[PDB]
RNA sequence: UAAGGUGAUAUGAACCGUUAUAACCGGCGAUUUCCGAAUGGGGAAACCCAGUGUGUUUCGACACACUAUCAUUAACUGAAUCCAUAGGUUAAUGAGGCGAACCGGGGGAACUGAAACAUCUAAGUACCCCGAGGAAAAGAAAUCAACCGAGAUUCCCCCAG
RNA sequence: UUUUGUAUAAUGGGUCAGCGACUUAUAUUCUGUAGCAAGGUUAACCGAAUAGGGGAGCCGAAGGGAAACCGAGUCUUAACUGGGCGUUAAGUUGCAGGGUAUAGACCCGAAACCCGGUGAUCUAGCCAUGGGCAGGUUGAAGGUUGGGUAACACUAACUGGAGGACCGAACCGACUAAUGUUGAAAAAUUAGCGGAUGACUUGUGGCUGGGGGUGAAAGGCCAAUCAAACCGGGAGAUAGCU
RNA sequence: GUUUAUUAAAAACACAGCACUGUGCAAACACGAAAGUGGACGUAUACGGUGUGACGCCUGCCCGGUGCCGGAAGGUUAAUU
RNA sequence: UGAGCCUUGAUGGAAGUGUGGACGCCAGUCUGCAUGGCUUUAAUGUUUGAUGUUCUAACGUUGACCCGUAAUCCGGGUUGCGGACAGUGUCUGGUGGGUAGUUUGACUGGGGCGGUCU
RNA sequence: GCUUGACUGCGAGCGUGACGGCGCGAGCAGGUGCGAAAGCAGGUCAUAGUGAUCCGGUGGUUCUGAAUGGAAGGGCCAUC
């Protein structure tokens, strides 16, 4: 639902089988929290994968300079 | 797989590894409170300009914290009875306080966060050994004893 | 603009007007109870109850006026913990609800057809949800072409059933 | 009307009046007719709008082969023969009509499926808070006392007052028969009947929502509707049937 | 005692009792996309599910089939590399 | 405890007397030590896959305590217990009338049973 | 006894089918076998011994191959 840093997902899709299922699929990603900011100290964001790995090449700061600004 | 410890800690690197390091290990421990690392351009080059003012520690800082085992060893016997009783046991709680607080029985003070004793101390009265563990770099020695009252 | 005129089902009564502020029409205003986003709190809608200020006051009162919630900023206050934050107060802005269709987007059938039925169809239609405009959307090539070249998107006829 | 066949006692219609069912769009092909002719014709659009302009393009004058390719020929085969398909068939564009295609496609009609809302003012459960039960009967446990036991048990009376206890109004329910059956009544009336301090009965308000609820269980009940409620929508569902 | 409101009141449902089975508590199980709630402000003398249906005397043989419970050495075997 | 590189090993200072490990077609040689004048394969470094140990530091906590707060929610903090487990997301094998969509022919002296469909 | 005509490419003209299709067939071309030779042989005395299409598999071929040369893939022929 979140993965805040990055968008998210929760888009639907149909999970076909052998030929076809007109069913539906959805909810993905995950969560976690408690991220230590070099500054004061951690607010627990509920990012997920692709969100967690993002806080790496990036920052922790710029990775937050948005969930604030905008 | 790329960090810069600088403050080596049993890790296969000192002064900060510039080559393949461990990963995910630092995301939550090493980096936080421990030894920040980001071996990413920015932080990297900044390590070059270093580290005399930062290295003077092993020479100076170590000294301003190594005299520990020397400043406190000849210490007069620690006479802090831990309420020895119970037909041969005790009442006083021997854990962290009496160990360290056994120094300001005259004035000097320390920090309870430096004790070195894996097992909790059996509530005895004998020569309670207290291996003062101020810093990894320097260890000290203290004692504790219980009396009857 | 003007001799009439006081809306209609019915006059009638009592009247206003004929010159140029009587009507009547058009513009800008003034007023505009209670309910309703309803916003001071509550509430079986048009009812019930309060706080804090006010004027006239025969100076109890009448009514009036403000007081919802969020967001941005401002200043002031401010925990566990020095700090700092969390939180709190105030204030100025702003939102909130309606709305026919077209439009972008999130979610998304089945009857039906296949002369049965699962792939497939119906159809991304129905519907439900969010959002914005007067149109929206798209849009100045990591486009296409074929060794010639064209030159953003959009809409129309062809290419072709 | 439907049938092999109907006066048929097979179907439909009490009667009259008004309304009531092969349409429409584009595409394709024939026929008639008109224009022009190896040529016919424009589309969008422009517009001094039904003009005129616009020939992008569509069709035909060439066909054969799976195609490259060849071409009144061409495929076939190694074949130069034969055999298949072609070769001195005028087409094309309107207009009106016959048919077909895509559409609701002559008209009326399902039982149903799917989507979104409205319904627990009936009823089923449950929650909270209140109310009701004339009278008469039986008479448990416990106890007091006498007896009696070393002490109890045991017993006798008296007191005591239990119980999905007894009889029976209210109240609740429905086993039987008659009547009613275009009723007084879309389930009742009359005479009997079962429970009636209990898993009782009832007022008020609240909570469970449809593939869902509730169910001392019958597929029962969920507003005279239930093997999947009602309302609106997809919707002119589909109907090789009448 | 309950039941087919409106053709069935019964031998049917329920019942107390019995048995099997599950559940160590954030219980099993159920409602719920989740948060959360019921179970229960209970905790194995408790709660659930299944069957039998006071009480009396009882409840025999079969584990081949299916299901369930335990084992899991060996055979077969998914994504993945 | 496996395996990759490959690091160190055994095949492919001048005589005599001796000690040990090596294996056999066996009658033997190999091989350290005093006096005397590349692969077949093993260990350590490792890289990496396995089980199993323990730790805290992600993660859980429907334990306690402190604030926000004269809250049972929630959040922060301290502390405890659990701990790379649990649990979640993607993928994947089971099981799956719990639910859903359907199929389940015709001929026939009615139909069904039987029989037959070339 | 000798052999491979259970041949390859075509086919006048017929029979039989709603159609798909099925059957008969002299004769022609290239190469065969048997016979001295005329000649016979295009499977079995004849009539049952069978499965359309699609999706593919295998071999062959410059038929095609999306800028071009290839290639994949498609066609064509043979066959499962
Ligand atoms: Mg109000
Ligand atoms: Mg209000
Ligand atoms: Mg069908
Ligand atoms: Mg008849
Ligand atoms: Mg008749
Ligand atoms: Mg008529
Ligand atoms: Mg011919
Ligand atoms: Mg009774
Ligand atoms: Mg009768
Ligand atoms: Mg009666
Ligand atoms: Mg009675
Ligand atoms: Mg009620
Ligand atoms: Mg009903
Ligand atoms: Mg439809
Ligand atoms: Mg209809
Ligand atoms: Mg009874
Ligand atoms: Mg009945
Ligand atoms: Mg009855
Ligand atoms: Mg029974
Ligand atoms: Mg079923
Ligand atoms: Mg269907
Ligand atoms: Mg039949
Ligand atoms: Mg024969």
């Amino acid at each position: 639902m979140k993965k805040d840093i990055h968008p998210k997902y929760e888009e639907i899709t149909a999970s076909c089988s052998c030929g076809n299922v007109m069913k539906i699929r959805s909810t993905v990603g995950h969560d976690l929290n408690l991220d230590v900011c070099s500054k004061c100290h951690p607010f627990f964001t509920g990012k997920q994968r692709d969100v967690a790995t993002g806080g790496r090449v990036d920052r922790f700061n710029k990775r937050f300079n948005i969930p604030g600004s905008k | 797989m790329q960090v810069i410890l600088l403050d080596k800690v049993a890790n296969l690197g000192s002064l900060g590894d510039q080559v393949n390091v461990k990963a995910g290990y630092a995301r939550n421990f090493l980096v936080p409170q421990g030894k920040a690392v980001p071996a990413t351009k920015k932080n990297i080059e900044f390590f070059e300009a270093r580290r005399a003012e930062l290295e003077a520690k092993l020479a100076e800082v170590l000294a301003a914290a190594n005299a520990r085992a020397e400043k406190i060893n000849a210490l007069e016997t620690v006479t802090i009875a831990s309420k020895a009783g119970d037909e041969g046991k005790l009442f006083g709680s021997i854990g962290t306080r009496d160990i360290a607080d056994a120094v300001t029985a005259a004035g000097v003070e320390v920090a309870k966060s430096e004790v070195r004793l894996p097992n909790g101390v059996l509530r005895t009265t004998g020569e309670h050994e207290v291996s003062f563990q101020v810093h990894s770099e320097v260890f000290a020695k203290v004692i504790v004893n219980v009396v009857a009252e």
